[PDB]
């Protein structure tokens, strides 16, 4: 009974400004890590961001470190993503997931491109 | 050929994996007699979660049989049913 | 139907190489200071038992494998580095001497 | 290194005999134990028989106990199967392996057949 849902995303000029928002329910949220994962259009998928579940530590990908920002709130069950100085090589479809191996979910990606 | 971060962490996250496990550990009243062969292939709740507070457990579990041959030192032997338990489903959970 | 066949338990038994699922910490014993992850990675090893009390199941060629591995050192940043690890190639049973 | 060559196959008569005949080299035969199994015309693999490294403890199948018979040659480094008493139901390939993984070796196969 899980369900990831995410929004924020579109279309941003570079050097642009965008904040992701993923909204879980179905679990205790407060109990796990969650994470962030793109996927550009005919590459593979890549691991972007993570955040402990008690929201004191932080982990981020060398291709963005910097420049993107992860946070949560456990008292509303959301995730977020804080994206800055953006690049066209950050062109992909951003997925919010608490495990891998689960990108089927409604609503779970959202496209980002830079112009 | 370098595996990369992503299929790692997919891959090795908590899933049923097939393992072998010796029929002792399941059956350790069987002292007297020897089975062949000695471990079976059953699916297990095999990798890691990515907290140290979360543990992969079984989540939903059932039954499968097997032919073994069981064998008694000097008294022949018979090849039998045996059930064994196994794991269709894993999940991480908090330690507790 | 669900039941397997002498035959077929014996075969998919016997020691060969398979997929496990090996925590870092026992292949890198001397990194106290740092945490990996993911902690665990898939390597082929040699799982399964052998004939006869007299064998055991061995590794009789080796390869080793590159993974694309973190590694985190507490408060003082993290690295997706790249870590190589041992993966048995074929096993077979032999004398335990 | 490893080589597994079977003999003494063929046509036969029911009721009638058979002694097959696995020449062993490339490893330390005596250390292992051996068996025998068959493949059936459109049927799946089955277990024959076993025998144990020093040719102490035999083991046989459900359907072949008491006709057949295993037994080795240490010195020489062979495995044989003596098949008495054929029927109908024991026409099928014979492969001799040291690991039941491990078939199809140039000489494991050899054709049985029971005529009518």
């Amino acid at each position: 009974e899980v369900q990831l849902l995410v929004s924020g995303g579109g279309l941003v000029q570079p050097g642009g400004s965008l904040r992701l928002s993923c909204a879980a329910s179905g679990f205790t949220f407060k109990a796990y890590p969650m994470m962030w994962v793109r996927q550009a259009p005919g590459k593979g998928l890549e691991w972007v961001s993570e955040i402990s579940p008690s929201g004191s530590y932080t982990y981020y990908a060398d291709s963005v470190k910097g420049r993107f920002t992860i946070s949560r709130d456990n008292s509303k069950n959301t995730l977020y993503l804080q994206m800055n100085s953006l690049r066209a090589e950050d062109t992909a479809v951003y997925y919010c997931a608490k495990d891998p191996r689960k990108l089927d979910y409604w609503g779970q990606g959202t496209l980002v491109t830079v112009s | 050929e370098v595996v990369k971060f992503m299929d790692v962490y997919q891959r090795s996250y908590c899933h049923p994996i097939e393992t072998l496990v010796d029929i002792f550990q399941e059956y350790p009243d069987e002292i007297e007699y020897i089975f062949k062969p000695s471990c079976v292939p059953l699916m297990r709740c095999g990798g890691c979660c990515n907290d140290e507070g979360l543990e992969c457990v079984p989540t939903e579990e059932s039954n499968i049989t097997m032919q073994i041959m069981r064998i008694k030192p000097h008294q022949g032997q018979h090849i039998g049913e045996m059930s064994f338990l196994q794991h269709n489903k894993c999940e991480c959970r908090p330690k507790k």
